């Protein structure tokens, strides 16, 4: 979530993703902790015994066969953490994740209910206003004239500067707003 | 009727003589008073009809339409007085004059006792809505929409004029009560079949019938909010009222001549509900929902059952109210985000809670939640259609299922879900538009409380 | 009670006397006595006050009666005056017949609820009355259409009488 | 005759009062959940009064409060048929909803819209009591649709969740198919008996009622989630746990069973309707027990348990035993209310964690909740002289000892054994074995707002079936002369199911991976019905809509036929007529042609 | 592989600003700036029972007796169970008992 995906997944990343998914489905089958630990050590032994492959064409073939085996032997209802997608509590508080710009449309009475918070909000707004021009200049400088471009973003590289496009990251709503 | 017509006429000098800082206030207040005056037509303590004059009369069918028109005029002013703030004063007064002229001509059309005067006021109502759509519409396609609307209606209405002149030559007066009493049974020849088609096709065009409904979605999309309100809430009902008025002298050949139009209505309401399921434009969705509901009204009027006529009248009033309310809510979102895309604004329940409540209530009215007059009309239409043929229940059930589906799909995709946080220009709410939603919803509640007012001619 | 048992018949109630075998007190009797003393007494007091205020300001209203205008059978065709009078009289009688059917149906529902488990036997006369008035209503008003009128009712009656006369030939 | 009607209308007024308080702008100064809970408990007491009256004298009531409208010969009036069914279900629903309101006050804490949640629950209770107590089918429909819409809102309570919105939408869809059946029945009765009143329906008992009974069966299938229209209930577990409990466990889902109980005098004279109800109920209870065998979400397990019990009630209606079905409605309402409340307490103590694979040792770490969960499981399986004895075992005896379908009987017995099996699955994987939850222990079930409603539902689930069944007026004469294997059948198969499931759970404890089988895949993936149907029917419907209706008709062919073809024809004609060369030689040659043609026309006309 | 120095420094700075923003999300102790108990049985249930129950019971009973019982078929009840040996209150007659019950085996 906090990192952007690359153009393609390398072979090592595909193998590690398969290993983690296989362990999760193995725990979904095993339920009990001791049984899960036994069969997870067996799965780790399988991955270790196929680890040192040098041809890499046979390694891709083994990865394909292992993926076929996983799709044949996966749990129909694997365990999902509640906050994870497909879980029971996933996107539950999106109805409460109100974006911060409605305080701009708040009435002066409602602002008068919270004086100090709105003063600090104005300070954040002024900081954003200066940093926007600074970071637009930085992003224009940092952009390659031609070639390969990814979704990664530069940090602040000088004193008294903020990272570009920091507003929607820093001022995002909390995961438990209430 | 003159006591309603005359001050509505005097609204125009009030509009042109009021100060620019007082025009909206004065015209809105006096149009509300006009509606309150129009409420005196409900004083019907007898089986007779309130024949006020030799050219104006009131009916259990005409009265709810007149009251709805007089009630819709101030609501149209409130709906339209926001997108005209950056507008010239004389153009604002001209727009108000167009709305007032529409209200006057529609009241006269519903209160007319003579079919030639009915046709003259029919075309008289055809003019200023075309002017409104063409002049104050937003996109480029308003000109094509106005042409489609105008010429669908005109090609419908010309054989209606020929048929009315023929019936006047045959009978003598073309007066509604005289025709109703000295009705003669037609001998079912090809000439009488053509006469039937001539006097029914204008109203079927303006209903609209399926296959000839193509003017309605683009006209409602390209029209301004007041034009969409007056169209979807009065003019289709004007077509239905014309069908009910003219069908009394078409016996007996309407019994077999109604067959293609009933099939067109049922399958067209299914098709248009499917279009609502797959439609990317909110105003287009509301327009096609209007097409399906008016197809139900067409089928009831064609089968000519007293239950069908009552359900037709109740569905006319209920659909006028709920379609104007849906158009006003869609126009509030359009004035917010400057787009009509169905999927663009999603999480509006978070930012607009009371407006989401109005959305939910409007959609529940649209899918005929009991005991509302929407369900009353739809249920009695279903009863009469099942009496006409037991196999119509399949088409009715499919239409009801898809109706609930597109209504709840509209609610979920416009209010529920995650909020489109990029829409920084979401002003909280206008008391004007919240008042507009309330002034739509409350008469629905009151007519639900007392449904005897809108039963119509048969009961 | 503004209603009368001639048009809303009701059999006299036959309640049995209480015969409590148990020695336990009856909470229903305790609650009904308490409910009377707490609720029924102030309600009947304020209702008596309202009734005496109405007696102080008493007014009367009457039930309108219409004389019988000549029937449409003696109205010449094309004479819209007498045709209008006969049509209005026919619509008035149609509404009266609708309310007569409502009265009969309400009477039948009351019979069914009163009898309960014995409605298949003890509502025989109510069901017979409902069937007879339904048959008469179907003979006079059915299949007229949305534009029902005295002329259409007369045409239907003439057709039915012609069919009956032709059946009576053989 | 006044205190009875006063108590009924006072139930309705006490229910309507918190709605007016909610819209009356004084919520910010009062404790609205506590006020509504007190309103529900006072409504329950005021409903206990006609319960005692009907237990005394068996008075059967019909109350016409308000006249709505008159349309020729149909007099639509607001009427309530205060029956045995209406009174007993009103009392049970009010007791359950009192427990639900107090549990909601505990559970939906740190929720900004707890007042809206409570108001929605109150609106659902009002519509449910309208549906239960309605005398005419139109008012029945009002309660039916209000219940459906409040179900939609309460499923889509967390409206930022796309899956919650989808579940609410599909519940609306299946309920609308049920509405189509209901409308068919209502229209048939309006046309053939001139009323929607139950008394004229009773007079309609003596003719062919195949079409209205089929419509009522379709409505009951849609509302009670029988086979074909089932999956919206376990999908509808997406809402919060008090919603799940009250709506889909005790009150709403028994409305189709209540409808068929209501129209049982018509149903007794139609053998085909009885046979198809028996077959449908047996099929859905077997299928839903099979689906419940291998689930992991505890709410999903008890939801499929609810659907299996609804199938059992449909079987009981397939036999001519409607009163046993209503008794099972009440007893099952108690069981599922307490079971869902215990599961919700487990979930809140384990921090919104819902599947049984990360639970364990609940008997020792949450003793009160474990005790009440065991009580609920035993009373659901039908341990003797609990609340499940007096309905479920009479149903099993009736199906054993009456002439019915053989396969329906066999799969009903197998479904009862599998009910014991999945109850043992719940007990094992939750209350037994070793802990599997994350280490941070935040269990705190010491709140009286949690303890007291569970205690009241436990007293219900122990004694309520006994009290009710001994106060029931004798009807539907049971048979008691049967062999020993037809008398102890339910107890024997319940014990066998418990032992078989215990052995299977110990085998899962055994350290060995086994290859998965199509039977277990079929059970876990809900019989492939949600995946297959919910992927093929929306795809075909929406694809047909866009690819045929909108595009092909409106945006293509109606435009090609009427307006564009008319414009093309007139454009071609105006080009052909205004293609002049501007030469007066050609114009005068045309004039000469006109002169010749006029002379010819005159010469032939003469 | 691990973080690049680019992404690591960006995440560190973004997280520090997130800490500052969440710290500023706190409330001052004066926030927000807003412009007869007896016992539960004797007082709390008393006024609620006399307000939300008793007065609605009065209004409901008034409507039932003086606007519903005054109408013909509004409140219709089934006939009471009449068993042999009972005495009718309204009529005053005692219906005869049943026969001699020849079976006395259980
Ligand atoms: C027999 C029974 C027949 C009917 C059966 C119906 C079954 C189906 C029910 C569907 C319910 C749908 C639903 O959930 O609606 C939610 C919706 C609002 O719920 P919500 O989601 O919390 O919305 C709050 C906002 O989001 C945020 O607002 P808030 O949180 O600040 O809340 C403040 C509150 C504040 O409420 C108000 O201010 C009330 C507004 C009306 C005041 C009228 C004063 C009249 C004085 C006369 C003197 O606002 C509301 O509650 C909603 C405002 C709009 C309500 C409009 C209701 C109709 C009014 C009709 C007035 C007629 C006047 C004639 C003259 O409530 C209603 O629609 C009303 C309650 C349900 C219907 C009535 C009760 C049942 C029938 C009783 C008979
Ligand atoms: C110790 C204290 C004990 C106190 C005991 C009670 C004393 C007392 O107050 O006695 C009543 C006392 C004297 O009683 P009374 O003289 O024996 O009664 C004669 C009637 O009031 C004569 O009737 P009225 O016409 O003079 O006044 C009643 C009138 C009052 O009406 C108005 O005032 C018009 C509205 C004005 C609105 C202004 C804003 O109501 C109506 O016309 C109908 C109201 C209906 C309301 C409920 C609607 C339900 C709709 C359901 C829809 C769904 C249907 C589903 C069907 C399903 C099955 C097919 O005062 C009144 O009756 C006045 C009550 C005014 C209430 C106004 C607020 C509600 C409207
Ligand atoms: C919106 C739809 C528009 C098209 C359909 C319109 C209706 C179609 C059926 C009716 C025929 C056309 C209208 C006739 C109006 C008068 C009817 C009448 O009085 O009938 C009785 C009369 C007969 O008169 P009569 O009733 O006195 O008959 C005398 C009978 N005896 C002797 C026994 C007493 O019918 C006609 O005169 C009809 C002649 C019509 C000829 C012209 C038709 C032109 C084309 C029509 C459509 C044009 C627009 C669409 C173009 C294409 C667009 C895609
Ligand atoms: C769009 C769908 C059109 C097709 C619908 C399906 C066929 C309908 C056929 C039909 O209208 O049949 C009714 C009637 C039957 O004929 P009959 O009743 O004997 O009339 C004697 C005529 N001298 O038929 C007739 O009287 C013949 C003329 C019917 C014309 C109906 C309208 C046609 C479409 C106009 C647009
Ligand atoms: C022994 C005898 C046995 C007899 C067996 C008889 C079986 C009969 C079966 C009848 C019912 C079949 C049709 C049911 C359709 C249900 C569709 C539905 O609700 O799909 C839900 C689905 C998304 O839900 P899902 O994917 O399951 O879960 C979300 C998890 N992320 O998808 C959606 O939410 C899509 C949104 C809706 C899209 C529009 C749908 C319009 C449907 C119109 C149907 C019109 C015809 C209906 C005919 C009914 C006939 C009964
Ligand atoms: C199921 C029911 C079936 C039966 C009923 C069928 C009939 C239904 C009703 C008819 C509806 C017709 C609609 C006509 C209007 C739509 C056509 C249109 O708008 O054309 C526009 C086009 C000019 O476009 P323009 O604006 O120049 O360019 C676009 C951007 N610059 O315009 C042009 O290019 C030329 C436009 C010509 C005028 C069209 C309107 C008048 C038509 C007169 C018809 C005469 C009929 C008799 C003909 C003689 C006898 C055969
Ligand atoms: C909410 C739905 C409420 C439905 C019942 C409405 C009761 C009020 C009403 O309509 O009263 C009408 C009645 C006059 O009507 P009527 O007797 O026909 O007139 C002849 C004499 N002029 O007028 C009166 O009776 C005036 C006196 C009214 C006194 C208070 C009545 C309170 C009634 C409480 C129970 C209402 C029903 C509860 C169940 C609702 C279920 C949703």
């Amino acid at each position: 979530a906090f990192c952007a995906p690359p153009a393609y997944l390398t072979h090592q990343q595909k193998v590690l993703r398969l290993y983690k998914r296989a362990l999760r489905h193995l725990e979904s089958w095993c339920i009990h902790r001791d049984k899960y630990r036994y069969f997870a050590c067996l799965m780790r032994a399988r991955f270790e015994e196929h680890k040192n492959e040098k041809d890499m064409m046979r390694a891709t073939q083994l990865l394909r066969e292992a993926e076929e085996e996983f799709w044949q032997n996966q749990h129909p209802q694997p365990y999902i953490f509640p906050d994870s997608p497909g879980g029971t509590s996933f996107e539950r508080y999106e109805c409460y994740k109100v974006p911060e710009w409605c305080l701009d449309y708040w009435h002066p009475s409602e602002k008068a209910m919270y004086p100090d918070y709105f003063s600090k909000r104005e300070q954040w707004k002024k900081l954003r206003m200066e940093s926007w021009d600074r970071e637009v200049k930085q992003l224009q400088e940092e952009t390659s004239p031609d070639g390969i471009m990814t979704e990664a973003l530069p940090p602040a590289r000088r004193e008294g500067d903020l990272p570009p496009l920091w507003w929607h990251i820093v001022t995002r709503p909390r995961e438990r707003p209430t | 009727m003159l006591k309603i017509i005359l001050p509505s006429l005097m609204l125009l000098p009030l509009t042109w003589l009021s100060s620019p800082k007082k025009t909206w206030t004065n015209v809105t207040s006096y149009s509300f008073l006009i509606s309150l005056t129009s409420l005196t037509l409900l004083w019907q303590t007898d089986e007779n009809y309130k024949n006020f004059s030799n050219m104006f009369s009131s009916d259990p069918l005409s009265t709810p339409l007149i009251i709805l028109t007089a009630w819709l005029l101030p609501l149209m002013l409130m709906a339209s007085q926001n997108h005209l703030k950056k507008d010239n004063n004389v153009l604002q007064k001209l727009y108000i004059s167009m709305l007032i002229s529409l209200q006057i001509l529609l009241i006269m059309t519903f209160s007319a006792t003579e079919l030639i005067m009915f046709y003259i006021l029919f075309e008289a109502t055809l003019i200023p809505t075309l002017i409104i759509i063409t002049r104050w519409g937003n996109q480029t396609e308003r000109l094509n929409a106005g042409i489609y609307f105008l010429f669908y209606t005109l090609i419908g209405s010309i054989p209606l004029l020929i048929a009315l002149i023929l019936i006047q030559n045959h009978v003598g007066t073309l007066n509604l009560m005289i025709l109703s009493f000295t009705t003669h049974t037609l001998d079912a020849s090809w000439s009488n079949n053509l006469l039937w088609l001539a006097c029914m096709m204008a109203f079927l065009i303006k209903m609209p019938l399926y296959g000839v409904h193509l003017w309605l979605p683009k006209a409602h999309v390209e029209a301004p909010i007041a034009g969409s309100m007056i169209l979807a809430a009065i003019l289709l009902k004007l077509g239905s009222y014309g069908m009910i008025r003219i069908s009394i002298i078409l016996d007996p050949l309407t019994k077999y001549m109604a067959y293609p139009f009933i099939l067109l209505s049922l399958w067209g309401m299914i098709m248009t509900s499917s279009i609502c399921l797959r439609q990317t434009d909110l105003k287009s969705l509301i327009a096609y929902s209007s097409v399906s509901h008016m197809a139900l009204v067409i089928a009831s009027i064609m089968i000519q059952t007293p239950w069908s006529f009552m359900g037709a009248t109740m569905l006319m009033i209920a659909h006028g109210l709920t379609s104007s309310l849906l158009f006003c809510l869609a126009n509030s979102n359009y004035e917010r985000i400057h787009s009509r895309t169905m999927i663009m604004a999603r999480g509006l329940q978070m930012v607009f809670p009371l407006m989401a409540t109005w959305w939910l209530m409007a959609s529940l009215a649209n899918l005929a939640l009991p005991p509302s007059i929407n369900l009353m009309g739809e249920l009695f239409i279903t009863m009469s259609l099942f009496s006409w043929s037991n196999f119509t229940i399949i088409l009715m059930g499919i239409n009801i299922i898809i109706t609930g589906m597109y209504s709840m799909y509209m609610i979920i995709t416009t209010q529920r879900g995650k909020l489109t946080n990029h829409m920084i220009n979401l002003q909280p709410s206008h008391t004007r538009e919240l008042t507009l939603m309330a002034l739509h919803m409350i008469p629905l509640i009151l007519l639900t409380t007392s449904p005897k007012l809108i039963t119509g001619l048969t009961m | 009670d503004s209603w009368d048992k001639d048009v809303y018949p009701e059999p006299p109630s036959r309640t049995p006397a209480p015969s409590p075998q148990t020695s336990l007190p009856n909470p229903i009797t305790y609650l009904t006595k308490a409910y009377d003393l707490v609720v029924d007494w102030p309600v009947t007091l304020v209702r008596e006050f309202i009734e005496r205020q109405h007696a102080k300001n008493r007014t009367y209203y009457y039930h309108r009666q219409y004389r019988r205008v000549p029937d449409i059978t003696e109205c010449k065709e094309g004479d819209v005056l007498c045709i209008y009078e006969a049509e209005m009289q026919w619509r008035r009688d149609f509404k009266v017949d609708q309310e007569i059917m409502n009265i009969i149906q309400e009477r039948l529902k009351a019979c069914q609820q009163r009898e309960g488990e014995n409605y298949q036997q003890n509502c025989a006369k109510e069901l017979e009355q409902f069937t007879k008035v339904t048959k008469a209503y179907q003979d006079r008003y059915l299949d007229l259409g949305a534009y029902y009128s005295a002329r259409k009712c007369l045409a239907k009656q003439k057709q039915r009488m012609l069919e009956e006369r032709k059946a009576a030939r053989q | 005759m006044n205190i009875f009607t006063t108590s009924i209308l006072l139930i309705f007024i006490l229910l309507l009062s918190p709605i007016l308080i909610s819209m009356s702008n004084l919520i910010k100064h009062i404790n609205f959940p506590l006020y509504t809970t007190t309103s529900i408990k006072f409504s329950f007491i005021i409903s206990l009064l006609p319960l005692l009256m009907f237990f005394h004298n068996n008075m059967e009531y019909m109350i016409t409060t308000w006249h709505w409208v008159t349309m020729n010969s149909m007099e639509l009036k607001m009427s309530f048929k205060t029956d045995f069914f209406s009174i007993l279900f009103t009392s049970v629903a009010l007791f359950v909803t009192w427990s639900i309101m107090q549990f909601s006050s505990w559970y939906m804490h740190s929720d900004p819209n707890i007042n809206r949640f409570i108001k929605y629950l109150t609106l659902f209770l009002i519509t449910m009591l309208i549906l239960t107590s309605a005398n005419n089918m139109f008012q029945l429909f009002i309660g039916w649709e209000g219940v459906g819409i409040m179900s939609f809102l309460l499923i889509g309570w967390w409206y930022g969740r796309t899956d919650a919105n989808t579940a609410a939408l599909q519940a609306i869809l299946y309920n609308r198919i049920g509405d189509i059946g209901f409308i068919l029945a209502m229209v048939w009765f309006s046309l053939n008996m001139n009323s929607w009143e139950l008394q004229q329906i009773m007079f309609s008992n003596n003719n062919d009622n195949l079409i209205p009974l089929m419509g009522l069966l379709i409505a009951a299938t849609g509302k009670s989630a029988q086979f074909g229209l089932h999956p919206w209930l376990p999908s509808a577990m997406e809402g919060p746990t008090p919603v799940s409990a009250l709506l889909h466990s005790s009150t709403m889902v028994v409305a189709g069973i209540f409808l068929l109980v209501r129209f049982h005098p018509l149903t007794t004279n139609n053998n085909f309707i009885l046979t198809t109800m028996l077959c449908l109920g047996a099929l859905t209870t077997l299928f839903t027990a099979i689906c419940a065998l291998t689930q992991n979400d505890i709410k999903k397990i008890i939801a499929f348990s609810t659907s299996s019990q609804l199938g059992l009630m449909m079987v009981t209606l397939g036999m001519n035993q409607p009163h046993l079905a209503f008794l099972h409605i009440c007893t099952h309402a108690f069981f599922k209310a307490m079971l869902f409340m215990c599961s919700g307490s487990i979930i809140h103590s384990l921090a919104d964690e819902q599947d049984i694979r990360k639970m364990g040792n609940i008997t020792k770490i949450m003793p009160f909740t474990s005790s009440c969960l065991v009580i609920g499981s035993l009373a659901l399986t039908g341990m003797p002289f609990l609340t499940g004895f007096y309905s479920k075992d009479l149903i099993i005896e009736a199906i054993n000892t009456c002439n019915t379908n053989a396969w329906a009987l066999l799969i009903t017995l197998i479904a009862t054994s599998m009910t014991a099996m999945y109850s043992m699955r719940i007990i094992y994987f939750v209350t037994m074995t070793k802990p599997r939850f994350p280490p941070l222990i935040s269990i705190n079930e010491n709140d009286p707002d949690l303890m007291n409603p569970i205690k009241r539902l436990a007293f219900g689930s122990i004694f309520a079936g006994f009290v009710i069944s001994y106060n029931i007026p004798p009807t539907s004469i049971p048979v008691l002369t049967m062999p020993w294997f037809l008398k102890t059948t339910a107890l024997i198969i319940s014990v066998l199911g418990f032992l078989i499931a215990l052995e299977l759970n110990n085998l899962t404890m055994k350290l060995s991976m086994n290859k998965a089988n199509p039977y277990s895949s079929f059970s876990t993936l809900l019989g492939f019905f949600p995946s297959i149907i919910h992927r093929i029917t929306p795809m075909k419907s929406l694809n047909l809509s866009l690819k045929t209706s909108l595009t092909l008709l409106d945006l293509i062919w109606l435009e090609k036929t009427i307006p564009k073809s008319t414009s093309t024809l007139h454009t071609n004609m105006t080009t052909l007529t205004t293609n002049q060369k501007g030469l007066i030689k050609l114009y005068f040659m045309s004039f000469l042609i006109n002169i010749i043609l006029i002379i010819i026309l005159y010469s032939i006309n003469l | 592989s691990g973080y690049t120095p680019d992404e690591k420094l960006r995440l560190q700075q973004l997280r520090e600003l997130r800490r500052r923003w969440l710290k500023d999300q706190e409330l001052s102790p004066r926030e927000p700036v807003l412009p007869k108990n007896m016992v539960f049985k004797a007082y709390r249930s008393s006024l609620f029972a006399v307000s939300h129950v008793l007065i609605p019971m009065w209004f409901v009973h008034y409507y039932v007796k003086y606007h519903m019982a005054t109408k013909p078929y509004t409140i219709v009840s089934s006939k009471p169970r009449i068993f042999p040996g009972d005495t009718i209150l309204e009529t005053g007659e005692v219906i005869p008992p049943m026969r001699d019950f020849p079976d006395q085996h259980h």
